[PDB]
DNA sequence: CAAAATTTTCGGAAGGCATGCTCTGTGGC
DNA sequence: TATTTTTTTGCCTTCCGAAAATTTTG
RNA sequence: GCCACAGAGCA
């Protein structure tokens, strides 16, 4: 039964967070060119790296 | 170089104030930590 | 040289869909969260969710 | 008559003194009166917190709500030991609280966050959103992924 | 009576402390020794002979500091008043508005006790060149800017705002937004279009600066 | 928006109903040759 | 008028993974449409591997136009970028 | 636990092997009815999709 | 009030009447109970549970003081046990609890 | 001042919404 | 034609009298 | 062939 809630929550989160990207001035912006974060995480470091 | 909110240089006597925090503080903290690690190794060598 | 090279390659690459990555990194751990009943620091009557 | 409240806050269900490992005592309560608790004499108002986030938003502001979101999500992830990087949590907290208020990841929240029509239509309430867009004659720039 | 008198005295004294800290944080000239006024001096100076809160005596006026008027050339003196009436009536609120308009005060802080009526609430837009701000004594018991959750908010001047917009190359509608009637925005007296710089402390990196614009 | 001719309130009241193309409401062939089932939109259009 | 001059370039000098992928895809698509190659291909027939060999010693004639959010762009030669 | 010789090298295995009869059931799920591949084929009349 | 009419065992209700004096009247049958000079009361005894004395035990092996108890008209005890406690903010004076050794009646001064 | 118009609050009813893909068989016009 | 059961649970906003509260007239 | 219904597979 937990799969239904997990799938709906993931769908909501991705529909809310898909438009964001890291631009070439190191500022995270939405699709409408509005800033969410000036620097990603306060330091601009990838969690993958 | 640290610039204030107006856009000019910051004096040495108030470099660590909260109102002058820039986007380069992460790099400065990384360099300070790297220097502190190297200084710890040098301190161990000097102590022995 | 090694430390500086690691630092420069740890920065977030421009163009990254960091919002989708964060949405997945939050949604996916919800699948592996099995049931557990927790208590607030030695009080067996609070049962915080 | 015997169900009226003569003393105490009207929304606090109960209160317990908890003796921690350090031996210091903290008063932890169930309820929704953060402002009245941190205004009560004998309670340090500069260190009183709540797991509820809209209560913190109403009392302290939007940045405190962002910190509450990040701390609560991190605590929930760390209790199960899932080891999620905190930068994703910070991104979620910033996305929830960059329009001046705590929106929430719902149909109602996305109806305020996103001004695009086709993205909202593809999620929930397709016909209502499309007819509202037609009536208000709004222009939808093709810039989003969806 | 201890409960009726001493608790009210301590409550209103803490409210006065918070109002002093607020006015000092806006750039107005209040000396440091005035903020840490003890309860005994407060009783000896602002209370009655037989022990009653004299809210009419404790209203005062504040003038801008030289550094503040250097950064903000348009800042003017404010008048802060405490209403003795338990519920704010139109007559007292109209009297406050008339006093602010007649004395040519740039802004006024109105501290009410229990509740404010909607008709009296409509009079804060009444003065065109001056802004009237309303506060509750129950909301001023403890300072919210001293909370561990609330980070440091610093109001930026027009020159600093233009420098920020030039640095990041953006228009003012692209910044993150902060509502007015937000508690911190009410504390700082933010106007529409004013940019606030927020110093955030994260355990991952340290101290980093974010920016918000008042809407 | 009243700057365009289509921006009037009377546009939002049904006077002319656009009958959709049959390529979006096709008649579904069945196993029986003489009879072909029709989409609900076409039947509703005939009722209108 | 939107072109930032070469002296005042402020973006990173390192090639991102997306730039590498797009460059390889573009060169493979060009080779699949009978474009000349600048490498000594050793019997390779797939355009993708030829493009990989071309990127290996920086023999590819393309530039990356990095668009800043304001509108100004920034031209970077592929051979100049560090991979 | 029996002692088994490996059929590849011939040598004795360095651990005793748990060896004996177990009842096994063959289920109806066989790969001959699960494998599928399309490439280009029929399309729906309405959406013109596979 | 939960009372029932003796004639028909139906609920009795209190009516003001034309005279302005309340009567236990029955709306089913002609029955009234006058209550002039008679006090009718129904008591709901609320349950009382045991509570621990939160200040109890704090006056043992403590210093004494010479403070007159507030009930001076009933007794004239002077020696009383006293101790300090902080139940308020740190910027306001520590409160003082006193217990008279003869009459009890524990009081907090300030 | 108390009638009377006006504004705000507070309940209850009414819609909307709830994991992914995949495979068969049966029935009815 | 008129006897006549439910077959998830939780959450959410909009609407709308009703009632409480406040302002406004006479 | 369309439409529902029913069962089944993988976490
Ligand atoms: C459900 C509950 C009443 C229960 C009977 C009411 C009464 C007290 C109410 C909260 C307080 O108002 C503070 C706060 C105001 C914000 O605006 C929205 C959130 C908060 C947390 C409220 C939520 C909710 O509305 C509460 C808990
Ligand atoms: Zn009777
Ligand atoms: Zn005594």
């Amino acid at each position: 039964v937990k799969t239904a809630e997990t799938g709906y929550m993931s769908r909501r989160l991705m529909k809310s967070l898909e438009d964001l990207s890291c631009q070439y001035d190191n500022t995270v912006r939405t699709s409408a060119n509005g800033i969410v974060q000036f620097t990603y995480g306060g330091d601009g470091l990838d969690p993958l790296e | 170089v640290r610039y204030d909110n107006s856009g000019c240089l910051v004096k040495r006597e108030d470099l660590n104030k909260a109102e002058y925090v820039d986007q380069y503080d992460a790099e400065r903290d990384f360099y300070h930590s790297l220097r502190e690690y190297i200084n710890g190794k040098a301190t161990a060598l000097a102590n022995l | 040289e090694i430390a500086l090279f690691k630092y420069r390659k740890a920065r977030l690459e421009p163009g990254t869909a960091i919002g989708a990555i964060g949405a997945q990194s939050i949604g996916e751990p919800g699948t592996q969260m099995t049931l557990k009943t927790f208590h607030f620091a030695g009080v067996a009557s609070m049962n915080v969710t | 008559l015997p169900d009226v409240v003569v003393k105490g806050l009207p929304d606090i269900s109960r209160a317990v003194i908890n003796i921690r490992d350090d031996g210091k005592r903290e008063l932890l309560v169930e309820g929704y009166g953060l402002r009245d608790v941190m205004c009560t004499d004998g309670v340090i108002g500069s260190r009183t917190t709540t797991n509820h986030v809209l209560e913190v938003f109403s009392v302290l502001g939007i940045e405190a709500a962002r910190y509450s979101i990040i701390r609560e999500i991190n605590y929930t992830m760390s209790n199960h030991g899932m080891s999620v990087d905190p930068r994703h949590i910070q991104l979620l907290g910033d996305v929830m609280t960059y329009k001046g208020e705590v929106l929430g990841i719902t149909r109602f929240g996305l109806s305020k966050m996103r001004d695009s029509v086709l993205q909202l239509a593809s999620f929930e309430k397709t016909t209502d959103h499309l007819f509202d867009a037609a009536f208000y004659m709004k222009k939808d720039a093709v810039e989003g992924v969806s | 009576m201890d409960q009726e008198n001493e608790r009210n005295i301590s409550r209103l004294w803490r409210a006065f402390r918070t109002v002093k800290e607020m006015v000092k944080d806006r750039g107005y000239f209040i000396t440091q020794e005035e903020v840490e006024l003890p309860l005994e001096d407060f009783k000896a100076k602002y209370c009655d002979s037989m022990g009653r809160p004299q809210r009419k005596m404790m209203s005062f006026q504040a003038n801008p500091t030289e550094e503040s008027i250097s950064k903000f050339p348009d800042m003017g003196s404010l008048w802060v008043e405490f209403c003795d009436e338990p519920s704010v009536g139109v007559k007292t609120m109209k009297t406050f508005v008339i006093h602010i308009q007649e004395k040519n005060f740039q802004t006024g802080i109105f501290v009410y006790q229990n509740n404010i009526t909607p008709s009296a609430m409509k009079l804060v837009p009444s003065i065109p060149p001056a802004t009237i701000e309303t506060f509750n004594e129950a909301a001023l018991v403890v300072n919210i800017t001293h909370h561990e959750l609330v980070p440091k908010h610093i109001r930026l001047s027009s020159d600093e705002k233009r420098e920020l917009l030039k640095r990041y190359r953006l228009k003012e509608s692209q910044l993150p937004r902060i509502q007015r009637a937000d508690p911190v925005a009410l504390y700082l007296g933010l106007k529409r279009g004013e940019v606030v710089k927020i110093i955030r402390k994260s355990e991952t990196s340290g101290r980093y600066a974010s920016y918000r614009i008042c809407m | 928006d009243a700057t365009v001719p289509s921006g009037r309130p009377e546009t939002y009241i049904w006077r002319y109903l656009p009958a959709p193309p049959v390529c979006i409401r096709p008649s579904v062939m069945m196993q029986d040759s003489p009879a072909s089932n029709e989409d609900d939109l076409t039947v509703k259009l005939t009722e209108i | 008028e939107k072109a930032i001059p070469k002296d005042q370039r402020a973006t990173t000098p390192y090639m991102t993974k997306y730039e590498r992928a797009r460059i390889l895809g573009t060169r493979a698509l060009q080779i699949s449409m009978n474009a000349p190659v600048f490498v000594d291909l050793e019997g390779e027939t797939d355009p993708l591997r030829i493009a990989m060999k071309e990127l290996a010693e920086k023999k590819i004639p393309l530039v990356i136009r990095r668009y800043l959010p304001d509108g100004s762009f920034e031209d970077w030669s592929v051979e100049e970028l560090i991979v | 636990k029996d002692m088994l010789y490996s059929g590849i090298t011939g040598e004795c295995l360095q651990a005793y092997i748990f060896f004996g009869p177990i009842y096994y059931q063959k289920l109806k799920h066989m790969v001959l009815d699960k494998m599928h591949a399309r490439a280009r084929g029929p399309r729906a009349v309405l959406t013109r999709q596979p | 009030m939960l009372s029932f009419c003796p004639s028909c065992n139906n609920m009795l209700l209190i009516t003001s009447g034309d005279s302005g004096v309340y009567t236990l009247a029955c709306r089913s049958c002609p029955y009234e109970f006058p209550i002039e000079g008679i006090e009718i009361y129904d008591r709901k005894k609320l349950p009382r549970k045991e509570v621990d004395d939160v200040l109890g035990g704090g006056w043992d092996n403590v210093d004494q003081t010479k403070t007159q108890c507030p009930n001076y008209d009933t007794c004239g005890g002077e020696s009383a046990y006293f101790f300090q406690l902080q139940i308020r903010s740190a910027d306001e004076p520590m409160t003082t609890f006193y217990k008279c050794v003869n009459c009890g009646h524990r009081w907090k001064e300030n």
